[PDB]
RNA sequence: UAAAGUUGCUGCAGUUAAAAAGCUCGUAGUUGGAUCU
RNA sequence: CGCAAGACGGACCAGAGCGAAAGCAUUUGCCAAGAAUGUUUUCAUUAAUCAAGAACGAAAGUCGGAGGUUCGAAGACGAUCAGAUACCGUCGUAGUUCCGACCAUAAACGAUGCCGACCGGCGAUGCGGCGGCGUUAUUCCCAUGACCCGCCGGGCAGCUUCCGGGAAACCAAAGUCUUUGGGUUCCGGGGGGAGUAUGGUUGCAAAGCUGAAACUUAAAGGAAUUGACGGAAGGGCACCACC
C-alpha cells in the first residue's frame, strides 16, 4: 500500500526530538590515540574529553579453527 | 573435465601419500583422500544407561566412552550416507555441518 | 603510488621494504662502538657479526653469533655509528 | 574394448608371432 | 608369587592407563611426545617405563595448532627420560 | 573545505563526531580506505581521520549542491539504521528518498512502476546498498557513500570515511550532510547553529521509543 | 634461482650507496693491508679475512679503504693460494661426499649430490681456464683430488 | 598455387579438443645484466 | 601366563614439511648432504635452456641367495547364477620382506617445460630474520622458550576480484596475443589402420626406445545447455497410497 496518509503518519512519528541532544554530554571518553589524532588536527586544547586508559593486551581476534 | 580443484584429496606439495584400508570394505585409499570420521560413543546405549547405573557397585561411576576412527573410501562413504553429492556451487563449501 | 615524492612522506614506507627492493638499496645493519665495563677502549662490532669477538685487552665474550643480529653480553654499552 | 585389454591382446599376438617365427 | 594360609600375596608387575583415558587425550591439533626407559631399581627390578606428554594450547592462543618443533620434541623427550631414570 | 576559514572544521562539529563515535572504524581495513585512517588502536579498531572526513563531507555537499533540481538526487538506505536519517535528509534538502528495500531494476527498467532517473546517488553503506551501487553503473549515475574502514569502494565516486554501523554515527553523518548542503545552497547560515539537532535523524529501537515517552 | 636447486632465494648483502671510508674507521689503508697479510699468514681464505675485518676491526669494506680487493692484495703481496677458494671448497665438498659414498654404497641421494657438485666444479674450472687463472691442462680427476684438498 | 594463421619467419597450437620427455644433470647449438664523450 | 618368527609403524597426521622426481613417519647415535633466512664477506659474468651423453626412477616382472607372519596372481574347493569361467567364502603357489644384479615403465598427473620481468585485494599457514604493549616457565637480573600484535624474505596452499584471458569449464595464470617478437628445450597437425608391421638397438626374459604404409572413413572429439533416463541422493502429494 502506498497511501499518502501512511507517509504522513510515518513522518509525524519520526518527528520526535528531546530537549537534550544525545550528543550533548559533559564528558567524552577518548583513547590516547584519538587524542593524538585530535592534537594533530588542532583540537588538543579541548577540555571536554577524558582520558580512558588503553587496553591491557591485544587479544581481539577470535580463535582460529 | 575437472570436477574439483583439489581432485578430491588434500595432496598439495607432496608426491605420495601412504594408503589406508577402508573400515567397511578394506579398500586401499590414500590417507588424504580417505573420508575420516571420529566417533565418540557411550559404551552403554541410552536405553541401557539406567540399568547399568542402577546395578553399579560404585556411586556416580560415569561410564567410559569409546573412541573409534573410521576411514571410508568414497563408494562406502556414499553408500553409508556419511557424505552425499552436492550442487556444483554447494560442493565448494568445506564448512562442516552444525553439531 | 607516486614514487620518490616528497609531498607524501615515506621514511616509514621505505625502511619497511626489503633492503634490496628499496628505491636505493641500503643495509639494515650497522656498526656499533662497544664499551665493556671491565675494559677501557672502544670495540667496533658489526651488528650481524658471525664471529665470537673478544675484548682487545681481555678475554671476555663481547657478542655471540645468532641467526641474524648478534647477541651482546650484559653490561656492555653499545652505540650505533653514523 | 578396454584399451589396456586391447594392449594385452596385442602383446599376446606379438608373443605368439615370436614363437611361431623361429 | 606366594600363597600362605589360603591368602595369595601379590606384588607389583606393571601399570597402565585405561583404554578410554589414553584415547581421550590424543587430540588432533597438538604434538604428543613419548619416551621409554629400561631402568633398574636398587633391588634389581628392571622396569620399562613409557611416558607420554602433550603440548598445551595457551589461554590466549589464536593459532589453532600447538605443535612443537622437532628439536623441542627431542629436548622434551630427553627431559622425560632423564627424570624417569633419576626417579627409578 | 578549500582552505577556507568559513568552511573549516568547528569545535562543535568535532565534539559531536567524538560523542557519536564517528572516528571509530572496524578491525578490518579496505586497502582503498587507507588514506582516510589515522592509526590502528591496540584493540584493533582503526581511527578515522576526522579532517579527511570533513573534507569528503564538504566535497559530497558540493556535489549535491551542483544539481539544481533537488529531486534529481536520490538518497538510499536499505538498512534500518539510516532509514529515518535518509527521510529527514530528503525532507530537509528536497532529495528523493528510497528507505527500505531497493527493488532491482529501479534505475534500469523503464517499464517498472517505481522507475526513476536520478542525477546523483547517496547511499548509507556500500555493502548494504550494493544493489543501487551496481545499478548506478548502468545509467551513468555518480555515487556518494558513507564508507567505513572495510567498505568496498567500487562504483563509489565520493566516499565519506565514517562509522556507518552505529545509529548515532549514521544519523549524525546524514545530519551534517543536510546541514552543509543547506548552508552551501543559500538556505540557513553559518553565523548561528542549525535549529535541527542530530537526535532527530537517529534511529531508535521501538523499546526505546516506548520508554522515552 | 639456484643453479642446482629449485630455490629462488633473495638473501644477499646490500652495499650502501656511499663508497667512502666510515668516519669511525681510523685504520690507514696500509694498516688494513697488514691486517690482511697477518690473517692470510694465519691460514685464512679472503672471505674469512673479510668477515673477520668486518666483525672485529670495523672495516665495512676493504675495497673502500685500500682501493683494492682482498684477493688482489693477497696476490700482489704474493701469498694468494694456488687455486681459487670457491673451486677449492667445491673440490673439498666433492672429496667429502666421495669419502662418504665409499662406505655407504646404497646412498643414491649422495650419488646425485656428488653429480651436482662435480658439475659445479667443472663449470667453475672451465671458467677459470678461460680467464687463465688455471693452467689449460688442469683437470679435476676423482682419483687423487684429496691431495688438492 | 591461393584459400591454409590446417606447417604459422611474419604467424599456429600443446590443462580438458591431437599434444610437455617420469625426473634431474649435461657437451655442442641457441641466448646472454650495467658500464668507457 | 610365557616363548618364537616375519611383517608393519596406528591414534598424533594436517589441503602441514622435506626431496629432482619416484618417494619419505617408533627411540637414539654416527655419516655426508640441502633449501630458506642473516650478511657493509669473497669471486666477478663464472649465466639460462639444452642435441650427444649420463645419474635416479612406484608397482608389477626376471636371475641368484636368505627368509617366509600376513595378504595373495595361478590353482583347488564351496556358493550365487539360465550360465559365472566373476563378484562373495575357505584354502592357497609365485609373489609380498631383505641382500646383489637386471627392467625402465604408470592417470610417473597440476593430464599444465624451464629461466626472467611486469600486472589486484585479503586472511591464514611453514621456515628464517627484524620490531613491539602485555600474559606465562626457567621458581632468582638479562637471555631463552610458549603465547599475543605486526613487518620482511623464500614455500605449500586458500578465499576473493569486470586485471586480463578462454570454446567454455575455468585460470592471478592457462594474463601482459591480429595493439601478434624476453630467452630456450621437447612436442601436435581430422578419426581409424596403430604405437601395428618392418628394420635397427637394448634386455636373460617379459619387453623398452625408435617407428610406417597400403587401406578405410565424414566426422571422431572438447566445453556448456535443455530434456529423457538412473538398480543415485533428498523431498512433497492422493484412502484410485499406507496407517
Amino acid at each position: 500500500i502506498s497511501i499518502k496518509l501512511q507517509e504522513e503518519e510515518r513522518e509525524r512519528r519520526d518527528n520526535y526530538v528531546p530537549e537534550v541532544s544525545a550528543l550533548d554530554q559533559e564528558i567524552i571518553e577518548v583513547d590516547p590515540d584519538t587524542k593524538e589524532m585530535l592534537k594533530l588536527l588542532d583540537f588538543g586544547s579541548l577540555s571536554n574529553l577524558q582520558v580512558t586508559q588503553p587496553t591491557v593486551g591485544m587479544n581481539f581476534k577470535t580463535p582460529r579453527g | 573435465t575437472k570436477k574439483r580443484r583439489n581432485n578430491g584429496r588434500a595432496k598439495k606439495g607432496r608426491g605420495h601419500v601412504q594408503p589406508i584400508r577402508c573400515t567397511n570394505c578394506a579398500r586401499c585409499v590414500p590417507k588424504d583422500k580417505a573420508i575420516k570420521k571420529f566417533v565418540i560413543r557411550n559404551i552403554v546405549e541410552a536405553a541401557a544407561v539406567r540399568d547399568i547405573s542402577e546395578a553399579s557397585v560404585f556411586d556416580a561411576y560415569v561410564l567410559p566412552k569409546l573412541y573409534v576412527k573410521l576411514h571410508y573410501c568414497v563408494s562406502c562413504v556414499i553408500h553409508s550416507k556419511v557424505v552425499r553429492n552436492r550442487s556444483r556451487e554447494a560442493r565448494k563449501d568445506r564448512t562442516p555441518p552444525p553439531r | 603510488p607516486l614514487a620518490k615524492d616528497l609531498l607524501h612522506p615515506s621514511p616509514e614506507e621505505e625502511k619497511r621494504k626489503h633492503k634490496k627492493k628499496r628505491l636505493v638499496q641500503s643495509p639494515n645493519s650497522y656498526f656499533m662502538d662497544v664499551k665493556c665495563p671491565g675494559c677501557y677502549k672502544i670495540t667496533t662490532v658489526f651488528s650481524h657479526a658471525q664471529t665470537v669477538v673478544l675484548c682487545v685487552g681481555c678475554s671476555t665474550v663481547l657478542c655471540q653469533p645468532t641467526g641474524g643480529k648478534a647477541r651482546l653480553t650484559e653490561g656492555c654499552s653499545f652505540r650505533r655509528k653514523q | 574394448m578396454r584399451a589396456k585389454w586391447r594392449k594385452k591382446r596385442m602383446r599376446r599376438l606379438k608373443r605368439k608371432r615370436r614363437k611361431m617365427r623361429q | 608369587e606366594d600363597v600362605q594360609g589360603k591368602n595369595c600375596l601379590t606384588n607389583f608387575h606393571g601399570m597402565d592407563l585405561t583404554r578410554d583415558k589414553m584415547c581421550s587425550m590424543v587430540k588432533k591439533w597438538q604434538t604428543m611426545i613419548e619416551a621409554h626407559v629400561d631402568v633398574k631399581t636398587t633391588d634389581g627390578y628392571l622396569l620399562r617405563l613409557f611416558c607420554v606428554g602433550f603440548t598445551k594450547k595457551r589461554n590466549n592462543q589464536i593459532r589453532k595448532t600447538s605443535y612443537a618443533q622437532h628439536q623441542q620434541v627431542r629436548q622434551i623427550r630427553k627431559k622425560m627420560m632423564e627424570i624417569m631414570t633419576r626417579e627409578v | 573545505s578549500g582552505a577556507l576559514d568559513v568552511l573549516q572544521m568547528k569545535e562543535e562539529d568535532v565534539l559531536k563526531f567524538l560523542a557519536a563515535g564517528t572516528h571509530l572504524g572496524g578491525t578490518n581495513l579496505d586497502f582503498q580506505m587507507e588514506q582516510y585512517i589515522y592509526k590502528r588502536k591496540s584493540d584493533g579498531i582503526y581511527i578515522i581521520n576526522l579532517k579527511r572526513t570533513w573534507e569528503k563531507l564538504l566535497l559530497a555537499a558540493r556535489a549535491i549542491v551542483a544539481i539544481e533540481n533537488p529531486a534529481d538526487v536520490s538518497v538510499i538506505s536499505s538498512r534500518n539504521t539510516g532509514q529515518r536519517a535518509v527521510l529527514k535528509f530528503a525532507a530537509a534538502t528536497g532529495a528523493t528518498p528510497i528507505a527500505g528495500r531497493f527493488t532491482p531494476g529501479t534505475f534500469t527498467n523503464q517499464i517498472q512502476a517505481a522507475f526513476r532517473e536520478p542525477r546523483l546517488l547517496v547511499v548509507t553503506d556500500p555493502r548494504a546498498d550494493h544493489q543501487p551501487l551496481t545499478e548506478a553503473s548502468y545509467v551513468n549515475l555518480p555515487t556518494i557513500a558513507l564508507c567505513n574502514t572495510d567498505s568496498p569502494l567500487r562504483y563509489v565516486d565520493i566516499a565519506i570515511p565514517c562509522n556507518n554501523k552505529g545509529a548515532h554515527s549514521v544519523g549524525l553523518m546524514w545530519w551534517m550532510l543536510a546541514r552543509e548542503v543547506l548552508r552551501m545552497r543559500g538556505t540557513i547560515s553559518r553565523e548561528h547553529p542549525w535549529e535541527v539537532m542530530p537526535d532527530l535523524y537517529f534511529y531508535r529501537d521501538p523499546e526505546e521509543i516506548e520508554k522515552e515517552e | 634461482g639456484r643453479m642446482h636447486a629449485p630455490g629462488k632465494g633473495l638473501s644477499q648483502s646490500a652495499l650502501p650507496y656511499r663508497r667512502s671510508v666510515p668516519t669511525w674507521l681510523k685504520l690507514t689503508s696500509d694498516d688494513v693491508k697488514e691486517q690482511i697479510y697477518k690473517l692470510a699468514k694465519k691460514g685464512l681464505t679472503p672471505s674469512q679475512i673479510g668477515v673477520i675485518l668486518r666483525d672485529s676491526h670495523g672495516v665495512a669494506q676493504v675495497r673502500f679503504v685500500t682501493g683494492n680487493k682482498i684477493l688482489r692484495i693477497l696476490k700482489s703481496k704474493g701469498l694468494a693460494p694456488d687455486l681459487p677458494e670457491d673451486l677449492y671448497h667445491l673440490i673439498k665438498k666433492a672429496v667429502a661426499v666421495r669419502k662418504h659414498l665409499e662406505r655407504n654404497r646404497k646412498d643414491k641421494d649422495a650419488k646425485f649430490r656428488l653429480i651436482l657438485i662435480e658439475s659445479r666444479i667443472h663449470r667453475l674450472a672451465r671458467y677459470y681456464k678461460t680467464k687463465r687463472v688455471l693452467p689449460p691442462n688442469w683437470k679435476y680427476e676423482s682419483s687423487t683430488a684429496s691431495a688438492l684438498v
